[PDB]
RNA sequence: GAAGAUGAUCAGAUACCGUCGUAGUCUUAACCAUAAACUAUGCCGACUAGGGAUCGGUUGUUGUUCUUUUAUUGACGCAAUCGGCACCUUACGAGAAAUCAAAGUCUUUGGGUUCUGGGGGGAGUAUGGUCGCAAGGCUGAAACUUAAAGGAAUUGACGGAAG
RNA sequence: UACAACAUGUU
C-alpha cells in the first residue's frame, strides 16, 4: 500500500499460505508454521539455519497439510519418490 | 434460481408480476381503490364538522378503568354517524 | 538438499520388518492413499517403508530445529506409548505426557500444568484427539504417527506406521529418538550404535 | 376450537343461507 | 506487581517484543492484557450498552448485567469485549480486559487518489452474527462515516475517517450489530488484493529468536 | 419443530402402507410405524416342566413352542413399557438393547 | 454409615507419602506417631486420621495403589521399567532364518531394491 | 438443461478455487469461455490452462494460482451504454483500483479499462477479482 | 359399523366403555375432485467432503455349496462401474435456531424457468361467475377491528409421563 | 373405579 511520494504505509504485510496463497490472518490460531533443519553433508543439523512451511487452519482442518507439506518438502529437495503428481 | 425470470426480453412479466404484487401493500390497495373517497367517514378529508346527538362514556379497556367522554356526532357532508373524544378534564360541560 | 547416506539402511528394514510396522489396517483413507502399497488375501494393507523411513528422518529434522528441547512434547493415551514417549523425553531433553491428557493443559494458562510447547507429537491421532484439538487453539504443529484408519485432520507430518502393534510403537518412538541424537549430535554417525537396545522403549505388562 | 369444527359450522350455516335465499329468487 | 504467566508476555516485559504487529504476524494466542497496555499504551474505551439478562429460579430471577465495551486507538487498532457479572462497575471491567484482548490490526485504504494517509477501507467487506450484517464501503474524502452511532463509534476508534455503511436485519440487538461490525472491519486483513500478491518471506517469530527469554 | 428426521415411521420410498389393528386395542396403525415383537415362549411354565415330564407318557419327547408376532400402537406400547421415552441425543439409536 | 470425609483421606494420603518408613500397620502407634507429624486441633479428628492411614497401610502391603506417591514406590518402578532383556525380540536369531513375511511383503521389499533372504 | 457454459465455467473455477485446489475441469468449452480465461490470465488471476480435443465440444484444465477472489457471470448480457460502466463497477467491484468488468464488444472481449481507452461499449459479459 | 335403540360409569353425560344395529363397507356403470394429497422442501442443469451397506443392469475374478466329479449350471464370495430407495460422520459452508450434502456454491448479492407470501383477525366470509344430481368444488373482495399473533431455543415450574 | 373448576388489576 502506497501513496504519491513511494512510501509505505501497510500496517504490516502478512503472511500468505504455502500450499493454498491464503493470507493468514491475525487471529488465525489454527494456522502453524513448520520449521525443519537443513543438514550438513555428515548428517548433522545446522546452527539456526532452516527452511519453513506456513499453513493456514483451512487445509489443517480439512485434512490436507500432510499431502501439502508432502510436496513442498519434495519440491525443495528435503523428499523424494513419497509425493506423486499423477494418481 | 430466484424464481424471478431474468431473461433480458422479460419486461413484461417483470413488471406485471411487480403490478399484482402491489396489491398486497395495503397503502397502495387503499390509494387504487379509493376508499377513502367511497368508505372513510371524512371522504378523505382530514377533518369533518357535525352536529351532537349525544353525550356517552366509553369504558376504557384493560388494563385501565375509565370513563373516556365522548360524543355521537353526525356529519353535515354526508349525513354520516361518528364518535368523537372529547379531549381535556371537564371540557365535556363545554359540548352540549 | 540431503546426502545420499540415510537410503533406509538394510538394518532399519530389519527392524521395521520383524517389529511388524508395514501392517497396515485393513480399511484405508482417501487422505492415506500415497502411502499403501497393496492389499493382500487376509484383508489388511501393506505400508510402504521407505516413505515411512523418510518420514521419520523428516519428523526428526523438525524436531532437531527446535530450540530448548523440552518445548518438544510427546504424548500417548493409549498403553502402549507411556513407556516410549518416556524413554523419548529422557534421551532427547523433551516434555512427556503420558497417561491422562488433561483438557486444557495447552490453553488454560492459569493451572499448575500449565504447558506451551512449540511441537506436538503424538501416538495416535483419534485416541488422543484432546491434544491436537487443543493444539489446533494455540497454533503448534503436531507430527503424528498415523495408521492406514487414523483421521488425518490437525496434523502438520504424519508417520504412516501401525499404532496398534506394542513393538511397532514402541520401534517407530525408538528410532525418532535416535534420528534426534544422530542429528543433534550426541550419535557420532550413521555407523556408530547405541548404548539403547532396540527392546527398550516397549511397554512391558504390569503382570510379568 | 378445533379449527375443523369451526369450518364444520360454516359450512351448516353457509348452507342455511343457501335455503333462505332460494326462498325468493 | 504483574508477573507474566505466558512466553508471549514474558518477551513483552522484557523489551524483546515492541509492537503488537510482531504478534499479529506470526498470530500468536493474547492472554494477558498487560500485554496490550504496554504494546499500545494509548487507548480510549468506550462502554455501548448496558443489559440486564436474566435466570428464572424457584426463587425468583436472577438478574446479571451484561455490558459492550469497545476499546481503540484511531490509529488502525480496535477491539470488542463483553462480558457479564453481577454488578455494572464490574462487568465493564472484565469487558475492558476482554475487549484490551481481542485488538486485532485493521487495514485502512484509499477510495480514489492516494494524496497523504489511507483514509477509508481498501475494499467493500460484510461482517455477520446473527440475523445482522454489516457492510462498510469505501467512501470518498470528505465523507464523514455515514453510520449507526454504534457503527460510527467502533469506525472511530479504528481510525477510519471515510466510510459507507449499509446494515441489514435487526440491527437493534446491539451486541450482534457490534460483533457483525467487527467481523467486518477485521477482514480488510484477509480479503487479498494485487498490491500484496508479492510474496515476501516467511521471517522467524520473535518467539522462535528469543526462545530461552520466554523460557521464564 | 420435527422431532425425527424419519417422522416416526419407516416410509421413504414409496407412498402409502396397510395398516394393521393393535394387539391390545384394535387400532389401525401402519406397519412401518407399527411397534412389532417376535416372541418365543415354552408351552408350558417351566415350573411345571418336571412335573408334566413325569406325567408324560413318552420318553426323550420335545416340548413344543409358542410363536406369535405382536403389534402395537404407540400409546399402547408406552403405557406397557414395550418402549420407552428417550433423550434427543439417544433417540438416534437404532441397534437393540443388550 | 460412616464414610471417611475428604479431609482425613488426603491427611492420610500425605502422611504415607511423606513419612512411609515410619509409619506402620498398627493403629495405637499410628496413633502415637500421628500425634507427632501433624497438628490437628481435635483427638476425633487425629484418630480418624491415623486410623484410615493404618487401613490404607494395611491395603498398600498387597501390592502398590493408585493414587498415593511416597519416595520408595518410584525406585522399584524404576529400576523395574530398565529391563533390559539380554536376548532381544527383534532380532532374527528369534524367527529361524527367514522373515516369516508373507508374499505380498516379499515383493515389496524386492521392489525396495534390497536382496533380503526370506 | 444446459443455458450459459460461461456461467457453469466460472461457478467451476470458482467452487475449485474455494477448496483449495491448485487445478479445475471445465467442460464444456467455447470461444467466449476462452476469451474470458485469456482476459483472466492476462491480468495473473489464473495460470496456465489447457485445451483438450475430444472432437465434442472440448474440455478445458486451468491451473489456478489461488490469487482469485470471485469470478462470475452477468447474466443476462445487459446492454451498456458508454457513460454506464460507472455503475456496472460501482456494484460489482471491490474498489476503485482493482477488479475488472468483463464486456463483450465490436471491438472483441475486453475489460472495462480496455473500453474506456478504446472508448467502446457493448453488453456485460462477467467480472474478476 | 356413522345414525338410531339400549346397559353401565357419572353431578349430568343424549361421550369415552358394553350389546345390538340402519346407511356405508364389496362390485358393475356413471358422478364427485377433496386430505397433515407431507419430504409441510417446485422443475431442468452445473459444481462442492468422507464411509459403509442395499436393489436393478453390465464388466473382470475364487481355499465355497449344487448339478457331476468337469464344462455353455445355479447359488454364493471378491473388485469396478452406471442408475435408484436410503443411511452414517464432520461442518466445510448455510441458518433465528431446530437442523441442512442441500435448506451449500446467496451484500464477494445475476445458469433457465413456473407458482406462491407481504402484521393478526374479519375470511376462504359476502357478492358475481362457473362446474356438480346433491353434498359441495373452483374463482374471490370490502367495511370494520386489533398490538401483537407467531418461530426456534433457554432457565424455571408443573404433569392423572418414565427412571 | 372416580379427579370438575380457582373473580379484576398491578407495583
Ligand atoms: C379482486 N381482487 C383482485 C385479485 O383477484 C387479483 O386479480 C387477479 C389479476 O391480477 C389477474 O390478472 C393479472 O395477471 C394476468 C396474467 C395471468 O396474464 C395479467 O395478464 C394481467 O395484466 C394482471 N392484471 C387475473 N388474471 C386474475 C385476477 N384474480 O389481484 C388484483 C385484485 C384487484 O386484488
Ligand atoms: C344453533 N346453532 C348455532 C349457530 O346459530 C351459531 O350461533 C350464533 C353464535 O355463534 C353467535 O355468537 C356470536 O356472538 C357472541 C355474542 C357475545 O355477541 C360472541 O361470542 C361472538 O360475536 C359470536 N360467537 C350468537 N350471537 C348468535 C348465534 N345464532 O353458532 C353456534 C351454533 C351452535 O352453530
Ligand atoms: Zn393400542
Amino acid at each position: 500500500m502506497e501513496n504519491d511520494k513511494g512510501q509505505l504505509v501497510e500496517l504490516y504485510v502478512p503472511r500468505k499460505c504455502s500450499a493454498t496463497n491464503r493470507i493468514i490472518k491475525a487471529k488465525d490460531h489454527a494456522s502453524v508454521q513448520i520449521s525443519i533443519a537443513k543438514v550438513d553433508e555428515d548428517g548433522r543439523a545446522i546452527a539456526g539455519e532452516n527452511i519453513t512451511y506456513a499453513l493456514s487452519g483451512y487445509v489443517r482442518g480439512r485434512g490436507e497439510a500432510d499431502d501439502s507439506l508432502n510436496r513442498l518438502a519434495q519440491q525443495d529437495g528435503l523428499l523424494k519418490n513419497v509425493w506423486s503428481y499423477s494418481r | 434460481g430466484k424464481g424471478k425470470p431474468r431473461g433480458l426480453n422479460s419486461a413484461r412479466k417483470l413488471r406485471v408480476h411487480r403490478r399484482n404484487n402491489r396489491w398486497a401493500d395495503q397503502a397502495y390497495k387503499a390509494r387504487l381503490l379509493g376508499t377513502a373517497f367511497k368508505s372513510s367517514p371524512f371522504g378523505g378529508s382530514s377533518h369533518a364538522k357535525g352536529i351532537v346527538l349525544e353525550k356517552i362514556g366509553i369504558e376504557s379497556k384493560q388494563p385501565n378503568s375509565a370513563i373516556r367522554k365522548c360524543v355521537r356526532v353526525q356529519l353535515i357532508k354526508n349525513g354520516k354517524k361518528v364518535t368523537a373524544f372529547v379531549p381535556n378534564d371537564g371540557c365535556l360541560n363545554f359540548v352540549d | 538438499s540431503l546426502p545420499a547416506s540415510f537410503d533406509l539402511t538394510p538394518e532399519d528394514a530389519k527392524l521395521l520388518l520383524a517389529a511388524n510396522v508395514h501392517l497396515g489396517a485393513k480399511n484405508v483413507q482417501v487422505h492415506n492413499k500415497p502411502y499403501v502399497y497393496k492389499t493382500r488375501p487376509d484383508g489388511m494393507n501393506i505400508i510402504n517403508i521407505g516413505k515411512t523411513w523418510e518420514k521419520i528422518v523428516l519428523a526428526a529434522r523438525i524436531i532437531a530445529a527446535v530450540p530448548n528441547a523440552s518445548d518438544v512434547a510427546v504424548c500417548s493415551s493409549r498403553t502402549f506409548g507411556q513407556r516410549a514417549v518416556l524413554k523419548f523425553a529422557a534421551h532427547t531433553g523433551a516434555t512427556a505426557i503420558a497417561g491422562r491428557f488433561t483438557p486444557g493443559n495447552f490453553t488454560n494458562y492459569i493451572t499448575r500444568s500449565f504447558k506451551e510447547p512449540r511441537l506436538v507429537v503424538v501416538t495416535d491421532p483419534r485416541t488422543d484427539a484432546q491434544a491436537i484439538k487443543e493444539s489446533s487453539y494455540v497454533n503448534i504443529p503436531v507430527i503424528a504417527l498415523t495408521d492406514m484408519d487414523s483421521p488425518s485432520e490437525y496434523v502438520d507430518v504424519a508417520i504412516p506406521c501401525n499404532n496398534k502393534g506394542k513393538h511397532s510403537i514402541g520401534l517407530i518412538w525408538w528410532l525418532l529418538a535416535r534420528e534426534v541424537l544422530r542429528l543433534r549430535g550426541i550419535i557420532p554417525d550413521r555407523t556408530t550404535e547405541w548404548s539403547v537396545m532396540p527392546d527398550l522403549y516397549f511397554y512391558r505388562d504390569p503382570e510379568e | 376450537m378445533r379449527d375443523k369444527w369451526r369450518k364444520k359450522r360454516v359450512r351448516r350455516l353457509k348452507r342455511k343461507r343457501r335455503k333462505v335465499r332460494a326462498r325468493s329468487k | 506487581g504483574w508477573t507474566p504467566v505466558t512466553k508471549l508476555g514474558r518477551l513483552v516485559k522484557a523489551g524483546k517484543i515492541t509492537s503488537v504487529e510482531q504478534i499479529y504476524l506470526h498470530s500468536l494466542p493474547v492472554k494477558e492484557y498487560q500485554i496490550i497496555d504496554l504494546l499500545l499504551p494509548d487507548l480510549k474505551d468506550d462502554v455501548m450498552k448496558i443489559r440486564s439478562v436474566q435466570k428464572q429460579t424457584r426463587a425468583g430471577q436472577r438478574t446479571r448485567m451484561k455490558a459492550v465495551v469497545v476499546i481503540g486507538d484511531s490509529n488502525g487498532h480496535v477491539g470488542l469485549g463483553i462480558k457479564t457479572a453481577k454488578e455494572v462497575a464490574s462487568a465493564i471491567k472484565a469487558a475492558i480486559v476482554i475487549a484490551k484482548l481481542s485488538i486485532i490490526p485493521i487495514r485502512r485504504g484509499y477510495w480514489g487518489s492516494n494524496l497523504g494517509q489511507p483514509h477509508s477501507l481498501p475494499c467493500k467487506v460484510t461482517g455477520k452474527c446473527g440475523s445482522v450484517a454489516v457492510r462498510l464501503i469505501p467512501a470518498p474524502r470528505g465523507k464523514g462515516i455515514v453510520a449507526s452511532p454504534v457503527v460510527k463509534r467502533l469506525m472511530q476508534l479504528a481510525g477510519v475517517e471515510d466510510v459507507y455503511t449499509s446494515s441489514s436485519g435487526s440491527t437493534r440487538t446491539t451486541e450482534n450489530t457490534l460483533k457483525a461490525a467487527f467481523a467486518a472491519i477485521g477482514n480488510t486483513y484477509s480479503f487479498l488484493t494485487p498490491n500484496l500478491w508479492a510474496e515476501t518471506p516467511l521471517a522467524a517469530s520473535p518467539l522462535e529468536v528469543y526462545a530461552e527469554e520466554a523460557a521464564a | 419443530p420435527k422431532k425425527r428426521a424419519s417422522n416416526g415411521r419407516n416410509k421413504k420410498g414409496r407412498g402409502h402402507v396397510k395398516p394393521v389393528r393393535c394387539l391390545n386395542c384394535a387400532r389401525c396403525v401402519p406397519k412401518d410405524k407399527a411397534i412389532k415383537r417376535v416372541t418365543i415362549r415354552n408351552m408350558v411354565e417351566a415350573a411345571a416342566v418336571r412335573d408334566l415330564s413325569e406325567a408324560s407318557v413318552y420318553a426323550e419327547y420335545a416340548l413344543p413352542k409358542l410363536y406369535n408376532k405382536l403389534h402395537y400402537c404407540v400409546s399402547c406400547a408406552i403405557h406397557a413399557r414395550i418402549v420407552r421415552v428417550r433423550s434427543r441425543t439417544d433417540r438416534k439409536i437404532r441397534t437393540p438393547p443388550q | 454409615g460412616r464414610v471417611r470425609t475428604k479431609t482425613v483421606k488426603r491427611a492420610s494420603k500425605v502422611l504415607i507419602e511423606r513419612f512411609y518408613p515410619k509409619l506402620t500397620l498398627d493403629f495405637e502407634t499410628n496413633k502415637r506417631l500421628t500425634s507427632e507429624i501433624a497438628v490437628i486441633q481435635s483427638k476425633r479428628l487425629r484418630n480418624k486420621i491415623a486410623g484410615y492411614t493404618t487401613h490404607l497401610m494395611k491395603r498398600i502391603q498387597k501390592g502398590p495403589v493408585r493414587g498415593i506417591s511416597f519416595k520408595l514406590q518410584e525406585e522399584e518402578r524404576e529400576r523395574k521399567d530398565q529391563y533390559v532383556p539380554e536376548v532381544s525380540a527383534l532380532d532374527l536369531s528369534h524367527t529361524n532364518g527367514q522373515l516369516e513375511i508373507d508374499a505380498d511383503t516379499a515383493d515389496l521389499v524386492k521392489s525396495l531394491g534390497f536382496k533380503i533372504p526370506v | 438443461t444446459r443455458t450459459s457454459v460461461l456461467a457453469d465455467a466460472l461457478n467451476a473455477i470458482n467452487n475449485a478455487e474455494k477448496t483449495g485446489k491448485r487445478q479445475v475441469l471445465i467442460r464444456p468449452s467455447s470461444k467466449v469461455i476462452i476469451k474470458f480465461l485469456t482476459v483472466m490470465q492476462k491480468h495473473g488471476y489464473i495460470g496456465e490452462f489447457e485445451y483438450i480435443d475430444d472432437h465434442r465440444s472440448g474440455k478445458i484444465v486451468v491451473q489456478l494460482n489461488g490469487r482469485l477472489n470471485k469470478c462470475g457471470v452477468i447474466q443476462p448480457r445487459f446492454n451498456v451504454k458508454i457513460n454506464d460502466i460507472e455503475r456496472w463497477t460501482d456494484n460489482l467491484l471491490p474498489a476503485r483500483q482493482f477488479g475488472y468488468v468483463i464486456l463483450t464488444t465490436s471491438a472483441g472481449i475486453m475489460d472495462h479499462e480496455e473500453a474506456r481507452r478504446k472508448h467502446v461499449s457493448g453488453k456485460i459479459l462477467g467480472f474478476v477479482y
